[PDB]
């Protein structure tokens, strides 16, 4: 009933949403034809919060495509599970922003936003009662860094009571893929700090670091990337699909983890990822469930939090638990690492616990952490804009194309103040 | 003790259509015409010869006329599940439609049609010995109901005179309408039924609506939701003639009992327990309850809140195991509450009936079977917020002379026009003398 | 030509009395038993044509009535404390505005003088005042005929009259 | 029993007439054999009000055929069910005319209408209780416009009290197709505004665009934009021949629609429309098909209905359904377009139902709607009417023929009038 509405821009948003689509659809036990071919009566419950009944037992998917280029349409379409979404939601300027955050912002969002803010209208007002929008996006494209930020501050302005939780994948300073990606990313959480309401940070570098120890693979294509993200998504929206021995929606999650309005970009792990040969090795129980949560060698962020204090954090288990265990765990947690918890602050940790986990496993969780480490992402970003902004490298691009000279230095002082929000509260 | 029906219009052949059905069901009739052999229920010798005779051999047939300007609705009844219940002659189609004038389905064609249905009037009354009074049923919002409605009350009221005339006529809802110029026509009919009718028992659809979405809970109802439990409601009415009780209730003291003078006469109607098969064996269902329910402001046929004015004089029908004492009971608690205050002239307000038999069920319904019932008939003074709102949008589209050429291009005149507009005027100052 | 609802009120009560006395004398000739009906058919086509016709009255008495009373509230405005003495300039810019801008050199002159009052606050309105004030003064400097700025003028002078209708930009609009 | 007689001139109004009586035989199951062939029982009951019995099943249409040029009933007796016309209702001449109004109305309309009203008469007594005339015709044409607009007038001072709805293509400013459309149109115009009962006027763009968007046709050829008029045609006339809930015929539709009775030009529409491609992706239902009737880009008249008020409107629906719901919708579009509906009317809006959908569906709507913004389709051919009298171009094909620089002001003037009262009504 309590609905969520699931918009993905920019071509890692594309595929990360196909691939999450995938996902979703086997957990709910829908056929890629789009008909339910599920087993048990639960799954049926509420599938009402991501799909829509077309005719006949159509069951589709409550998502808009946005993007400026016309080629990972076609690879989404060609894609398995492609049909199951509405062509009508298939939005795209067929043009291309080329990686030109003030093109994608300005030049060609003015001219797709017109349609694809009607689409995501017609969804919002085809729903009932909205409990928020999902996003996926990230910060290094033209599309997903401009258009995906202004189409935020669009749905902020329009829905003011609505949350936002949005998939971020951050540009991680060694694995980096374009030249422009701080220009990109600093203009970007320019709106993103103002307008969103949960900014889930991601970075390609820990999911390859994860890949590499963890799942001890040998070579990670994006595909695996994207179903450990999927992953994240599908343990994050659980509370709203399946019953649970206690209940945290979206809202009462981020009213948990946001102490002031400006920290709200998250930082996530998942559990159990084990290696298939290690499987069928380990018992499964909760104490292991929290060790690997609290591992910091699994969290899918470039930001150690051994070097940062931790402000809340919350644990989202799946499975038939015991409750005593899991919370007798969080307080062993809190007692053993007493230095990296903010003192003024009991019981840093929220858990909540659902009893359908997903599909095959029969135990599983999920992490999501506000802590102060992840400043560490944004001085390294910082760092570059001011070094590419010392010499004025590559302004003319974003300056003849819209955008004047002191909206960079109005993002070098956000950035700097955000970083100095958080060190003050270190 | 018999009493006969004419259905004019749409809403009222489709009401009847769906009374019919509940009238058989009740009194065991196969929808064929003819009892059973060898399954008896109850004894009905003459507990069916009010509504149906009985032609000699076995083929009771009702005492009703169906009667349509548009054979639409006619010939649909004609070829439905119940083609040999009806004389093959009390369902009289005309040619052409009214189409939401007045003018037309009173002046035009009206003209050329009731010379047969009232002839038809005469020789169906002529074959009963213990005729009652007519009860009609009509909506005033289009042609055939206002128009040819009115005429038949009119050369009726002339022809047969003191019987009384039970008119169970649908207002349109206050801003939910299908019809768009239907204010002139609601306004043209008043005028007629003002003067014509003894009793006038409203009827209307937000409110029926409203009912059947908070109680009965059905959250997509229709005209066969609708017309069941106004069939339910007609029936409770009606009950008393047909079957022995322990006080039974005629047609003439709903006159001389709740029309304290000759022109203020319009009826609230409501119907307890309105409840679905599911909650029903979950709530008891007492006298207290019931008589609560039928008395709580949102559960009127006709959406205005009884609240604003005073009750002038109530009638409550009960069917089913009800002793005196508890009703008695109940009607004392009504008067003690603080929510409704009666008028001053008034001290004794109700008048209660019951009966033995319990309330019916048609297979295929929402309300499910309960053991009693009530239904509830209240002269009252809170109808003056439906009439003046009917006035006002009545007002501005007279104002700009719209639509007024279809009208006088059949026979009206904005003489006529201006009668009923100030008679409207007169009957709610009259609301408004009385209250006080 | 009406400007009180009374004087409307007067013509309405003519009319309808004209009405009855038509009426009346076709009643009172007593014949044509079946040319009757086209008669009142024909004298309600003629009250219509009436009644549109006072309709258009009645429209153009409201516009009239409209800037009238606009015109009366900013004489209002002044009847010599600071905030009013602003409010007397504004009006002055609003009368500027209001007078036919027969001459292209006097419009561009009073566009000068409200852009330079209007971009001193700067909130959000401001944008597009200015904005319609940069397309009325290309469309004159290139040169395209006056009589096909109207709209856009219209349009200035409305969002104009917005603005001065505003606490923090005119402050004494708390009185209406 | 109540009977419509369907009249067709010019070349549009062949095609037209032509795709309609496909559209209506097949709905009521008659195969252009000749013979009867539906399965269920309601179709046989209300066949007399297009049909009638020849000897032996051979239900022959009730339909007049009109133009100059044997090529069109060539091709309609040739095309498919056009074997089941009477060849003696080719009621024809055998010149054409052309592009010209006044050749078509002064000359031709001498030595053809002398016997397309015998045939008419014939036709109507052969019935026995008439409900109206139903023509279909272009505007700017010469054996349709001009010869149609003769029969309409001939035909109203023969049968007084008769509906007449004229389906009346009307020409387009952008879709040039000859350079004599405004003085056809005016012409034309002059006439149905003093006469015909109602005109559900139409015209191309606008279909031509719906067919680009609502259904994705990338060659929209007159076999579906035909199509499209004909299903219209076909779904104005439910309740004549199908039982419902609240039936409605012609003259309601009129009552309902015409406060002066110089305000009966009404644009329409059709709902639902959606490409084949998503055809099964939306869900069928009257919260959808209400949304789709009250839409700018839906309707079939190049005038934006925002562009004024509605002095009214109606809705006529086809298909089991809620007559609560439906009520609802009606009053909530009115209630959240209280801006462009007129004031001085409560409830705006008729909606009349019927509980058959047509054939090859499940659940139908219609739109017919009088507005104030239609003004706009006659200010345009008003304007070019001027430009080109200005100068009496191409003024001697009419003046040689026998009309008048009279005529001319005369049409030019009630077009100007009844535009201006429009406006009043605005
Ligand atoms: N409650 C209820 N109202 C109905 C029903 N059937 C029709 N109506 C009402 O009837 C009105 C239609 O106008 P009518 O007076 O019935 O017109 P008609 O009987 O079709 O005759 P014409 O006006 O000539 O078309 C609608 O506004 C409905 O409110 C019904 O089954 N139940
Ligand atoms: N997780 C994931 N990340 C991807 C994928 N494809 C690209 N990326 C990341 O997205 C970044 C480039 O973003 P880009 O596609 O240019 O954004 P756009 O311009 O809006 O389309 C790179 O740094 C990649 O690391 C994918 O399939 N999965
Ligand atoms: N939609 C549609 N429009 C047509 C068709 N045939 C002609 N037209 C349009 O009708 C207008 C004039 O019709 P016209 O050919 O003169 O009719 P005629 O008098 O019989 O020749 C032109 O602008 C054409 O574009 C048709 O089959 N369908
Ligand atoms: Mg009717």
């Amino acid at each position: 009933m309590r609905e969520i509405v699931h918009i993905q821009g920019g071509q890692c948003g594309n595929q990360i949403g196909a691939k999450f689509w995938e996902v979703v659809s086997d957990e709910h036990g829908i056929d890629p034809t789009g008909t339910y071919h599920g087993d048990s009566d639960l799954q049926l419950e509420r599938i009402n919060v991501y799909f829509n009944e077309a005719t006949g037992g159509r069951y589709v998917p409550r998502a808009i495509l946005m993007d400026l280029e016309p080629g990972t349409m076609d690879s989404v379409r060609s894609g398995p599970y492609g049909q199951i979404f509405r062509p009508d939601n298939f939005v795209f300027g067929q043009t291309g922003a080329g990686n030109n955050w003030a093109k994608g912002h300005y030049t060609e969002g003015a001219e797709l936003i017109d349609s694809v803010l009607d689409v995501v209208r017609k969804e919002a007002e085809s729903c009932d009662c909205l409990q928020g929008f999902q996003v996926c996006h990230s910060l290094g494209g033209g599309t997903g860094s401009g258009m995906g930020t202004l189409l935020i501050s669009k749905i902020r302005e329009e829905y003011p009571d609505r949350m936002m939780l949005t998939f971020s994948v951050v540009p991680s300073p060694k694995v980096s893929d374009t030249v422009v990606e701080p220009y990109n990313a600093t203009l970007s959480v320019h709106q993103l700090v103002e307008n969103a309401d949960e900014c889930m940070v991601l970075d390609n570098e820990a999911l390859y670091d994860i890949c590499f120890r963890t799942l001890k693979l040998t070579t990670p294509t994006f595909g695996d990337l994207n179903h450990l993200i999927s992953a994240v998504m599908s343990g994050i929206t659980c509370c709203l699909r399946f019953p649970g021995q206690l209940n945290a929606d979206l809202r009462k999650l981020a009213v948990n983890l946001i102490p002031f309005p400006r920290l709200h970009f998250f930082m996530v792990g998942f559990t159990p990822l084990t290696s298939r040969g290690s499987q069928q090795y380990r018992a499964l129980t909760v104490p292991e469930l929290t060790q690997q949560m609290w591992d910091a060698k699994n969290m899918m962020c470039a930001a150690d939090p051994r070097h940062g204090r931790y402000l809340t954090a919350s644990a989202l288990f799946r499975g038939r638990m015991s409750t005593k265990e899991v919370d007798e765990q969080m307080l062993n947690v809190q007692n053993k690492n007493s230095s990296y918890f903010v003192e003024w602050i009991p019981n840093n940790v929220k858990s909540s616990v659902c009893d359908i986990p997903p599909k095959g496993l029969k135990m599983s969780a999920t992490f999501i952490g506000n802590s102060t480490a992840i400043q560490e992402m944004f001085k390294r970003v910082s760092e570059q804009f001011t070094a590419m902004f010392r010499r004025k490298a590559f302004l003319h691009w974003y300056t003849g194309e819209g955008m004047d000279e002191m909206e960079f230095t109005e993002a070098e002082s956000n950035m700097n103040d955000l970083v100095s929000e958080y060190q003050q509260y270190q | 003790r018999e009493v006969i029906s004419i259905h004019i219009g749409q809403a009222g052949i489709q009401v009847g259509n769906a009374c019919w059905e509940l009238y058989c069901l009740e009194h065991g009739i196969q929808p064929d015409g003819q009892m059973p052999s060898d399954k008896t229920i109850g004894g009905g010798d003459d507990a069916f010869n009010t509504f149906f005779s009985e032609t000699g051999a076995g083929k009771h047939v009702p005492r009703c006329i169906f009667l349509d300007l548009e054979p639409t609705v006619v010939d649909e009844v004609r070829t439905g599940t119940y083609r040999q219940l009806f004389h093959p002659e009390q369902l009289i189609s005309g040619k052409e439609d009214a189409a939401n004038n007045f003018a037309r389905g009173h002046y035009t064609i009206g003209k050329e049609i009731v010379d047969l249905a009232l002839d038809r009037i005469r020789k169906l009354a002529d074959n009963c010995t213990g005729l009652q009074g007519f009860l009609v049923f009509n909506a005033v919002g289009g042609g055939t109901g206002s128009g040819l409605g009115s005429l038949l009350l009119e050369r009726l009221s002339v022809d047969y005179g003191k019987k009384s005339k039970l008119g169970f006529t649908v207002y349109p809802s206050p801003q939910v309408s299908t019809a768009v110029v239907e204010p002139y026509n609601s306004v043209l009919s008043t005028h007629s039924l003002l003067e014509h009718t003894d009793v006038a028992v409203m009827l209307d659809n937000e409110a029926i609506y409203d009912i059947c979405r908070r109680s009965l809970d059905i959250e997509r109802p229709t005209y066969t939701n609708l017309n069941r439990l106004i069939a339910q409601v007609i029936s409770s009415l009606t009950a008393s003639l047909r079957f022995d009780g322990a006080l039974n209730v005629d047609i003439t003291e709903f006159q001389t009992n709740l029309v304290p003078y000759p022109r203020i006469h319009f009826m609230l109607s409501s119907y307890a327990p309105i409840i679905s098969a599911e909650k029903a064996y979950h709530e008891q269902l007492s006298v207290a309850e019931i008589t609560n329910a039928a008395f709580e402001p949102a559960s009127m046929m006709v959406k205005c809140d009884p609240r604003h004015g005073k009750y002038m004089a109530c009638c409550l029908m009960y069917r089913g195991d009800v002793v005196p004492k508890d009703v008695n009971a109940s009607v004392a608690t009504i008067k003690t509450k603080r929510t409704i205050q009666f008028v001053d002239w008034c001290p004794t307000g109700f008048k209660c009936g019951i009966n033995y038999q319990p309330p019916t069920v048609v297979p295929g319904g929402d309300l499910a079977k309960v053991q009693r019932a009530v239904c509830m008939i209240s002269n009252s003074t809170a109808i003056g917020e439906i009439f003046s709102r009917l006035d006002h949008k009545f007002d501005l589209m007279y104002a700009k002379r719209a639509f007024v050429h279809w009208y006088v291009g059949e026979g009206m005149e904005e003489g006529e026009f201006s009668e009923a507009r100030e008679d409207l005027a007169a009957l709610e100052k009259d609301f408004e003398e009385v209250g006080a | 030509h009406p400007r009180t609802a009374a004087d409307f009120e007067v013509l309405y009560n003519e009319l309808e009395a004209w009405r009855l006395q038509e009426t009346r004398k076709i009643k009172e000739a007593g014949l044509a038993k079946e040319q009757e009906q086209q008669v009142l058919q024909q004298l309600l086509h003629k009250e219509t044509k009436l009644l549109q016709t006072i309709d258009r009255l009645k429209i153009n008495a409201n516009q009239e009535n409209k800037e009238a009373r606009i015109q009366h509230t900013l004489n209002e405005m002044s009847k010599h404390t600071p905030f009013t003495t602003r409010a007397k300039e504004l009006q002055q810019l609003y009368n500027g505005l209001n007078l036919p801008l027969l001459t292209v050199d006097e419009r561009l002159d009073v566009l000068l003088h409200v852009k330079w009052t209007v971009k001193e606050f700067d909130c959000d309105l401001t944008r597009e005042l200015v904005d319609l004030i940069d397309r009325e003064a290309d469309l004159l400097n290139r040169g395209r005929n006056p009589k096909m700025l109207e709209g856009l003028r219209k349009r200035i002078s409305s969002l104009f009259l917005n603005f001065i209708e505003t606490p923090e930009f005119n402050p004494e609009a708390v009185r209406f």
